């Protein structure tokens, strides 16, 4: 129905068919749709990220120096294609259309003193540090922590130091 | 919040102690309701890991990998942050006897010895005695009798 | 029923529709 | 219906329940 009761921390993907594209209606709004637009679907709940957690979204709004969603010039937002997002804990957020959320509500990636994150690159890129990373690299994150994951960055695994009593090799 | 709906922290959580009666507000979510303070007795501890980086009472930094021991006769005030891992008894030791114990992870135990990961060693002190985090309890060892 | 008593010790979480907001 | 499509030289006179006022 023309109606729309959009509770205040939900959002929709309107469809305008006169413009031919998608955009998000959010907030504690009434906002009715209009005719010429449709709404595809019931009120979705914003995107909730708890502290100490991550979440990866598949094909990204774009965003300027200021961070702030970029609209594309149809209408549309302006979407980073095969690159990805990675998010850490913040207010909730509106999800967008054409973003693929191939990750949610995970705690952070801890890692006892004793043992320690075996990790290949995807493909080439900058670290931290300013290092240069080859794929061929393999990192090695120890120490009692919470690593925080590249989209870059893949995880192999994880090795548990190995204890050696006296008199051993 | 200005549409007049309640502002939210969100991820964020919220511990209470005893205060006059509220009203819950829309979108809160209460996980946790009544029960008794975490109470615990002078030969026993609280073994705590925190869940993500936070500030002390104290002022000191807290890393995930942290361990808490919280020992005493009291009441321990919980954080959102903190979690209880377990509680651990302290281990009495009777006269001419010594605790057997096991270094988890690199660190200095009470006898200030520098430990490896798999070190073993003898404590020597006798009554009630606390293990350390990483200290980990095995058994009493009695001396021989040597007649 | 557009009559609600709130007894002292209680609370309810209206749900206004123009505004829509509780 | 809730959805009013007002032709540009007309008029309603809206009653809002809640204010009690047209």
């Amino acid at each position: 129905e023309a109606i729309i009761r959009i509770p205040p921390y939900h959002y929709i993907h309107v469809l305008d068919q006169n413009s031919n594209v998608s955009r998000v209606e959010v907030g504690p709004k009434t906002y009715i749709r209009q005719d010429n637009e449709r709404v595809l679907f019931a009120p979705v709940r914003m995107v909730t990220v708890p502290p100490r957690h991550y979440c990866i979204v598949a094909n990204p709004v774009s965003r300027d120096t200021q961070s702030s969603v970029l609209f594309d010039i149809t209408g549309q937002v302006r979407l980073r294609h095969a690159d990805q997002e990675i998010r850490l804990a913040q207010d909730p957020f509106p999800l967008y259309p054409g973003e693929v959320l191939e990750k949610d509500i995970t705690p952070l990636q801890v890692v006892l003193p004793n043992t320690a994150l075996h990790l290949k690159a995807l493909l080439d890129f900058e670290d931290k540090n300013g290092d240069k990373v080859m794929a061929g690299d393999e990192w090695l994150f120890e120490g009692p922590g919470t690593y925080i994951p590249q989209k870059e960055v893949e995880v192999v695994e994880i090795i548990q130091a190995t204890v050696i009593k006296q008199n051993q090799a | 919040d200005i549409t007049g709906q309640v502002r939210l922290r969100h991820a964020d959580q919220e511990i209470r102690l005893a205060q006059d009666p509220f009203p819950l507000y829309p979108g809160e979510v209460l996980e946790k309701d009544i029960t008794p303070l975490q109470v615990v007795l002078p030969n026993t501890a609280l073994h705590l890991k925190a869940l993500l980086d936070f500030e002390d009472k104290n002022g000191d930094k807290v890393m995930a990998g942290d361990e808490w021991l919280f020992e005493g006769p009291g009441t321990y005030i919980p954080q959102k942050e903190v979690e209880v891992v377990e509680i651990i008894q302290a281990t009495v030791i009777k006269q001419n006897q010594a605790l057997r114990l096991r270094a988890r992870k690199e660190c200095f135990d009470r006898e200030g010895k520098g430990r490896v990961t798999g070190e073993e060693w003898l404590v020597r002190s006798v009554g009630a005695y606390l293990p350390a985090v990483f200290e980990e309890v095995l058994d009493l060892v009695d001396a021989v009798i040597l007649t």
